[PDB]
């Protein structure tokens, strides 16, 4: 599954993460399937950093992945691979263990 | 006919169906800051009589500060799970649409909640609720986050006193520490949390090993 | 409010109508309309 | 702030130390507070108090009584509620000016 | 923080300068590596030579040069900039033989150069200088010494030190090399920086492309290996 | 446009860029002085980055003159031109007056220089704190230079990161009546309060300036009060 | 006179050991003019080791209680703040030897008063300290934890040296092991104790370990008792203490109140100061309750002599009254089931139409009585 | 807008850098001056007291610049430095030209000269200090002078400028009485004031500093007051208010 995260933010910035969550419930139906989160940062224009006009809605889906990926949605043994050189910016709390 | 009272705190009441899962067993070695935030929070809906009884008025308001990674939302997590109020942690920003001064949103929904069940709580987290496309000061741009700030005191002041709506706030920022936010009657009681030193270390090394 | 014999009306809302996806001069032109309809009427604004 | 559209501007002053007793006695009136207390003393303690700090003073201080197991609040446990509303702050070298 | 010093050697909320950090970067712009090791009674410096076209000469681009008889340094950074370095430390090991009446030791030379570094921070209308100075001499007293200069005005005294694009793995690699107990002779010492370069770099280069500077206890001058001296380190330490 | 100058007054309270100098200083490597009764004790924690590094090199502790020594936090190539100035002033009042310069003239004349730094134009501020130390006139002196040019005196004191942990620790166990022996021990303690790591001779760097110099102990001297606790 | 205070201190020194106490409390009273001579802050310290000399040999409380009292005078006479108020905390920590009712709580009372005044805050600590271990001695929870709270703050703003910091942190353990809501937080104090004993004292050091093992057998993990033993910190002081924790940890894993009977047994001494391990055994009987419930179940299965008494585990007879208790209060729920051959324990005893119908007659005759005063007026 | 450069004038003619710097002195330990018939005197908040500052050098806020001339700085710190120092040069200076002290108005116009060029030249930011003067001189007799960031300056029989200088003024302007300062009555006026301007309780000697500067055998006295001389003065005061208890 391609999270390019053009289809997930369509007209809301929280339904986001909402709309990850019913990704990953696709991701857990097929156990071998695992996620790949390609082009995480390319969105519709360019991604919306901290800004008066647009904050950084992208970095707290990030915080929210993060929350869906350990606890909450973990099963089949699938993995939430973060394997994209996309995003400018890398979290320093994603990076610990 | 009336049909039964329809919508829901976030997804529902109590942050759904989905508890934290994290007991307060789980959370060892915050033993001061526990026993603070379970008096603010969890004894007040407990036990109202014995507060009536001093006639002290519950506190309602914690404000949590710490280095990260010092177990302050582990613990707020931990008070969600062993609740028995309808705690929709209510982090700032989730379910909220783009708006101006979204505070009003988010405690009308806790108080409909908390007179549902029991007084409700909510934790002051990804506090990134406003900043939305609709939204900008007319030149100042730094006064549109003032003005969340004043919706939120306005909000904040007395709450259906009784059925209170606890507030608990984590965030390490001055700008939205104003002294009226600090002010007692809005965030009540303050507990640092202090890094883990040797015996909390000991605690949290030996409950996760 | 509890000792007034008057209406009184509590607008200490920010702005969420107007030019706004919202409605039109909500926040002051019907705050005084329905302020007009109960004749002793107190406004508190907390902005 | 013209006259004719607002034609008063009342100001509200921080407690004075009568004003505060007066604020101490409101919020005592549902305590026990024991025989031998003295408000009058504990509104001198907090200077330029905030007045809710004042309402602060009592919560807290029935509060210590609570934790206790005990309904009879005490002049010390007001004392060191005063201590607890109260909040200090200071930084060196910055003291230049 | 940024958006603020970005543009001037001028100081950014948490006290940081930008100007300055941005300068260390650009010695790794070179797109070189440098090694140096010191040893019981011995100092080696290694480069990376890279010719970019056959019809350039070898002998013309050289990263490593002699600023005194007995003190020679290794240029990582920008070409230009490594040079305008190696006058002024010619220039001061020179002063200090005019007004002093002795050589210039390998630790003064970098306090001089760290010196006239830190000016360029504090005081505005210079660029910080894009090059880091390695340099090695022996001191009667002091053994071998290897010292290094950064664009900052930082100076310090290295059993081992690497600059240019690979430095922290190169460090990494020295770190265990010198975590070791033995002492490293000529011959290891030449091997631990071949080596050191061969495992970050993984070119197992020829001769021709590493540029060896030793100076020794017994020989103080500084010596530019031939390239012919290069390869039999090279096929030895193979085997 | 406030905060960018030295040259232009904040629009209400003072010029940002000296307090951001103070930034720097704060992002330092912890350094304690404990004036006592007999002598001055000062302290800082050398910890190279790496092995590789040589703890013989460059030195926080530096000698400025025979009774007077110095230790900073703070930005380090700031440092050695600020001591290469003390030590300078502290030579030209030899020739002058044919007297080791006083310690607390050293302190005005070192916050002086500091001070032209901090006067308009592209100069930047000094990011560095000093902590001059001396036996002048039979009585120990300690004193702080800033980065703006303010100088005061301290018992005790402490700079860069965890001032204020090492701060209150020298509230609790600083008395008065205490041999520079006791001091010693005493600074070691704060600068293990704040040690990330275990101390050790090459790990800490303690100078004194008892009634006879300053003079930065040697390494087997810190390890042997290293060791036996402290 | 120098010279004479280091004679004066070995001389002590025999006295304490070879001499007789009558002899060394002559030496006391000799000292008091030699008190005098010297400076008084040298003589405090030279007090306190007076005082510990005598606690050093054979303990004489009535004899130690009235030399006190006669240096507690000689201070008065004196008028020396810091000697009376240092001989105050020697005398409460002898009345604590003797377990003074209130004579411990009323001199401590009397020098917190004055500590409060007083600028010598480590007193005020360990006296604090003095307190909180009194009340738990008497029984009174709640104030003993509000001595240690109060000890605890007034330690973190002045310098703990390492003895009051462990007595701090094993009292900490002590008050929060007898609350029982968490042994895990009371372990690491007392780990915490005994680290800080390690070498600085020795004989503190075994009492802490004592309590850490303690808690791991209540906190039900008894394995890791005998791997605490086995660590290095904990082999310097390991002996008959450490084996009598460890069988009882065994005692606890194997489930078998026989087993914790035998350890009990095996070590007097341990069992003394100790009473927590007796609730442990209670926790046992009511562990072999699933037994009794086979036992009882063994009429369903063959009920043999009694199924309640003899039967259950074999044993002693005396085993009734364990279950008598348990009949009180919640319990298997089944009265005297020891005759039947069938079994007959249950409970059902919350029908909703006798309680719903005695509530709702109570207030229905409340509307008979109300209405009888309504009808009567308006009749008459 | 109109900020930045002392140089630039707003369209109202006002030179906010120089205002700024001006209204910056507020952050500051209240210094007070009295003129006092028979006598001068200089009190200073001694502001940052802490336990491990050593304070041993002879004051702190209190300069003398001269045998008959004090004065006492509010301000940048290291600005205070610089202006101290040429204060005295300039003294000596004209002792040197002519042999005999410099009238008093003279060294204030001639810092006050030096103040005012800063705002005049782009290249420097106004000084942010302000001064109280006491001194004799034979010309005008005892005078106290006040100098400011815009370099202007007055002669004041009292005045204020650190902290709560407001308040201070307000409380001389009623107590004071013209020829009828008398030294003495002068000191209780400033223990009073002082009391009043500083948020302190009890005003311990700690946190003030007295310099009181008279003319004894035709030479001018400067004279620091030792914390005992403080104490009793501030033991007076707390006196006199138990004699007003029960008649106020
Ligand atoms: N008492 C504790 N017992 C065990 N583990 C703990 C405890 N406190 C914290 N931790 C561990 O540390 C992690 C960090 O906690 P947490 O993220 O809540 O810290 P925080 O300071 O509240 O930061 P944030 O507000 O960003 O969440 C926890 O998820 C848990 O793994």
């Amino acid at each position: 599954l391609k999270v390019v995260s053009s289809s997930i933010v369509d007209k809301y910035i929280g339904e986001s993460a909402r709309l990850i969550r019913e990704m990953f419930n696709y991701a857990r139906d097929h156990q071998p399937c695992i996620i790949f989160m390609d082009e995480i940062d390319a969105i519709g224009g360019r991604r919306f950093s901290e800004g008066t006009s647009a904050d950084r809605e992208i970095q707290r889906t990030l915080m929210e992945l993060l929350n869906q990926m350990d606890g909450f949605d973990t099963l089949h043994r699938v993995k939430m691979i973060m394997a994209t050189n996309r995003p400018d910016t890398l979290d320093p709390a994603l990076l610990r263990p | 006919d009336v049909l039964p009272p329809e919508a829901d705190s976030s997804i529902m009441m109590l942050t759904s169906d989905q508890k934290p899962d994290v007991m307060y067993a789980d959370i060892g070695g915050m033993d001061i800051q526990k026993q603070e935030v379970r008096e603010a929070v969890e004894l007040p809906l407990t036990h109202f009589e014995l507060y009536k009884q001093i006639g002290i008025d519950p506190p309602r308001g914690v404000l949590m500060y710490g280095p990260p990674g010092c177990g302050k939302t582990m613990l707020a997590k931990a008070v969600a799970h062993h609740t028995t109020a309808a705690f929709i942690r209510v982090v700032g920003s989730e379910f909220v649409q783009k708006y101006l001064g979204e505070g009003p949103r988010m405690v009308r929904d806790v108080f409909r909640l908390a007179k549902e069940n029991a007084p409700a709580i909510i934790f002051i987290d990804e506090i990134d609720a406003i900043a939305t496309k609709r939204f900008d000061a007319q030149t100042g741009a730094d006064r549109e986050v003032q003005r969340i700030l004043l919706e939120l005191l306005n909000q904040m002041d007395g709450f259906d006193q009784n059925v209170n709506v606890k507030v608990i706030m984590a965030t390490n920022r001055a700008d939205t520490l104003d002294p009226a936010l600090l002010r007692p009657g809005r965030l009540d009681r303050k507990i640092e949390f202090p890094l883990p030193d040797r015996r909390q270390k000991r605690l949290i090394f030996s409950t996760i090993t | 409010a509890h000792h007034t014999d008057c209406t009184f009306i509590r607008v200490s809302g920010s702005e969420l109508v107007q030019k706004f996806i919202g409605e039109g001069a909500r926040m002051v032109r019907e705050l005084f309309v329905m302020a007009r309809e109960h004749a002793p009427s107190i406004i508190f604004m907390d902005e | 702030l013209r006259p004719g559209r607002i034609d008063r501007k009342i100001e509200f002053p921080p407690p004075n130390e009568e004003a505060r007793l007066d604020i101490l006695k409101i919020h005592s009136r549902k305590m026990n507070l024991t025989r031998g207390i003295n408000l009058r003393k504990i509104a001198e303690l907090m200077p330029g108090a905030s007045g809710a700090e004042v309402k602060g003073v009592c919560t807290e201080a029935g509060m210590y009584a609570l934790r206790e197991r005990r309904v009879h609040v005490t002049q010390e446990d007001f004392e060191m509620a005063v201590a607890k509303v109260m909040q200090k702050d200071s930084e060196k070298n910055m003291s230049i000016k | 923080s940024a958006g603020f010093d970005r543009h001037i050697t001028i100081f950014s909320p948490e006290g940081r300068l930008y100007q300055v950090e941005y300068a260390f970067k650009a010695i790794n712009q070179g797109g070189l590596t440098s090694v140096a090791v010191r040893g019981k009674d011995c100092a080696v410096i290694v480069t990376q030579k890279k010719v970019p076209d056959k019809l350039l000469d070898s002998s013309t681009v050289t990263h490593l040069f002699k600023i005194t008889e007995n003190i020679g340094c290794v240029m990582t950074g920008m070409t230009a900039d490594s040079r305008s370095q190696v006058q002024r430390a010619r220039y001061e090991a020179a002063n200090w033989k005019y007004k002093y009446g002795y050589e210039i030791p390998v630790d003064m030379l970098c306090k001089r150069i760290a010196d006239i570094s830190q000016v360029y921070t504090q005081n505005a209308e210079m660029r910080p200088l894009g090059c880091c100075m390695i340099l090695i001499g022996i001191d009667e007293e002091q053994g071998p010494q290897v010292y290094k200069c950064d664009p900052a005005g930082y100076y310090c005294g290295f059993k081992a030190t690497a600059a240019g694009v690979k430095q922290t793995e190169s460090t990494s690699f020295l770190e265990k090399k010198v975590k070791k107990k033995f002492d490293w002779t000529f011959e290891q010492t030449v091997e631990t920086a071949i080596t050191c370069l061969s495992t970050v770099l993984s070119i197992d280069f020829k001769p021709s492309e590493i540029e060896v500077g030793v100076v020794t206890v017994e020989n103080p001058k500084f010596r530019i290996l031939t390239e012919a001296e290069i390869d039999a380190h090279l096929v030895a330490l193979a085997e | 446009g406030y905060s960018f100058s030295l040259t232009t007054f904040s629009p209400s309270g003072k010029l940002v860029q000296i307090e951001y100098a103070l930034a720097a200083v704060a992002g330092g490597a912890p350094s304690v002085g404990i004036k006592a009764a007999n002598g001055v004790v000062l302290a800082t924690e050398k910890k190279q980055k790496s092995i590789l590094y040589d703890e013989r090199s460059v030195h926080k502790v530096e000698p400025i003159t025979k009774h007077i020594g110095l230790v900073y936090s703070g930005m380090g190539p700031d440092y050695r031109v600020l001591v290469h100035r003390a030590r300078k002033l502290a030579q030209q009042y030899y020739l002058v007056y044919q007297e080791p310069i006083p310690t607390a003239q050293l302190v005005q004349r070192v916050a002086s220089v500091m001070q032209e730094y901090t006067q308009s134009g592209g100069v930047r501020p000094f990011g560095v704190s000093l902590l001059i130390c001396g036996w002048n006139e039979g009585r120990p002196y300690l004193f702080q230079s800033d980065p703006s040019g303010a100088y005061f005196a301290w018992k005790a004191t402490a700079m860069g990161k965890n001032y204020v942990n090492g701060k209150t620790f020298l509230e609790k166990r600083y008395n008065e009546d205490l041999e520079l022996e006791d001091a010693i021990h005493t600074a070691i303690l704060t600068l293990k309060e704040s040690f990330e790591g275990q101390m050790t001779e090459d790990n800490i760097e303690v100078g004194i300036c008892n009634e006879a110099g300053f003079r930065r102990l040697t390494p087997t001297e810190v390890k042997d009060y290293l060791a036996a606790i402290a | 006179v120098q010279v004479k205070e280091q004679s004066i201190l070995e001389l002590g020194s025999l006295l304490a050991k070879t001499g007789q106490a009558a002899e060394l409390g002559g030496l006391l009273k000799y000292v008091r003019p030699f008190l005098n001579s010297i400076s008084k802050a040298k003589a405090a310290r030279l007090v306190r080791s007076l005082l510990d000399l005598f606690l050093d040999m054979e303990a004489a409380t009535g004899q130690e209680v009235e030399l006190c009292l006669e240096c507690i005078e000689w201070a008065k006479s004196e008028k020396r703040t810091f000697l009376r108020q240092a001989l105050e905390a020697r005398l409460v920590s002898l009345y604590f030897d003797t377990k003074r009712y209130q004579e411990a709580l009323h001199l401590g009372s009397q020098l917190l008063r004055e500590l409060k005044k007083m600028d010598d805050k480590a007193l005020l600590v360990e006296v604090q300290l003095l307190e909180s271990k009194t009340y738990h001695a008497l029984s009174n929870l709640p104030k003993a934890r509000a001595a240690l709270t109060s000890a605890r703050t007034t330690a973190n703003a002045i310098y703990c040296p390492p003895k009051l910091q462990a007595t701090l942190d094993m009292q900490s353990g002590i008050i929060h092991a007898a609350e029982e809501k968490d042994w895990k937080t009371a372990y690491s104090y007392f780990y915490e104790a005994f680290e800080g004993y390690d070498s600085i004292d020795s004989p503190k050091a075994i009492t802490s370990l004592k309590y850490m093992l303690l808690c791991k057998i209540m906190l039900n993990t008894p394995e890791d008792v005998q791997a605490l033993v086995s660590g290095k910190l904990a082999l310097r002081y390991a002996g008959r203490q450490t084996e009598a924790l460890k069988c009882v940890a065994q005692a606890s894993k194997n489930r078998s109140l026989a087993d914790f009977e035998k350890a009990l047994t095996d070590y007097r001494a341990e069992l003394r100061d100790d009473p927590i391990i007796s609730t442990h055994l209670a926790k046992l009987y009511d562990n072999l309750l699933e037994q009794n419930l086979i036992r009882v179940i063994e009429p369903f299965s063959r009920v043999q002599i009694e199924h309640i008494s003899s039967l259950i585990k074999l044993s002693k007879a005396d085993v009734e009254r364990k279950l008598s208790q348990m009949i009180l209060d919640k319990k298997f729920h089944g009265i005297l089931d020891q005759g039947e051959g069938v079994l007959i324990i249950f409970d059902e005893p919350p029908v909703d139409k006798t309680y719903e119908a005695a509530l709702e007659t109570i207030q229905n005759m409340s509307k008979v009585v109300d209405s009888l005063y309504n009808k009567a007026k308006k009749l008459t | 807008r109109y900020d930045s450069r002392t140089t630039i004038f707003s369209p109202e003619g006002r030179l906010y850098q120089v205002e700024y710097a001006m209204e910056a002195i507020g952050h500051a330990g209240t210094c007070l001056g009295i003129l006092a018939n028979d006598g001068v005197l200089l009190a200073a908040e001694r502001r940052n007291i802490h336990k491990l500052l050593d304070e041993v050098f002879f004051s702190e806020k209190i300069y003398k610049l001269n045998e008959d001339m004090a004065c006492s700085v509010a301000g940048i710190t290291s600005d205070a430095n610089v202006l101290t120092n040429e204060l005295r040069l300039i003294a000596q200076r004209y002792l040197l030209q002519y042999q005999e002290p410099i009238p008093c108005e003279q060294l204030v116009t001639a810092l006050c000269d030096i103040k005012q060029a800063y705002t005049q030249f782009g290249g420097k930011r106004p000084f942010g200090v302000s001064l109280l003067y006491i001194g004799w001189d034979k010309h005008y007799g005892f005078q106290l002078y006040q100098s400011d960031p815009s370099g202007n300056y007055g002669g004041w029989k009292a005045t204020c400028i650190g902290n709560n200088s407001a308040a201070a003024v307000s409380m001389l302007k009623q107590d004071y009485k013209e020829g009828e300062m008398t030294l003495k009555s002068a000191l209780a006026l400033a223990i009073k004031v002082l009391n009043k301007t500083m948020d302190v309780s009890k005003l311990s000697a700690e946190k003030v500093e007295i310099a009181t500067l008279t003319r004894e055998n035709g030479k001018t006295v400067i004279r620091v007051l030792k914390q005992k001389e403080v104490e009793q003065l501030i033991k007076k005061h707390e006196e006199e208010e138990a004699k007003a208890e029960r008649e106020k």
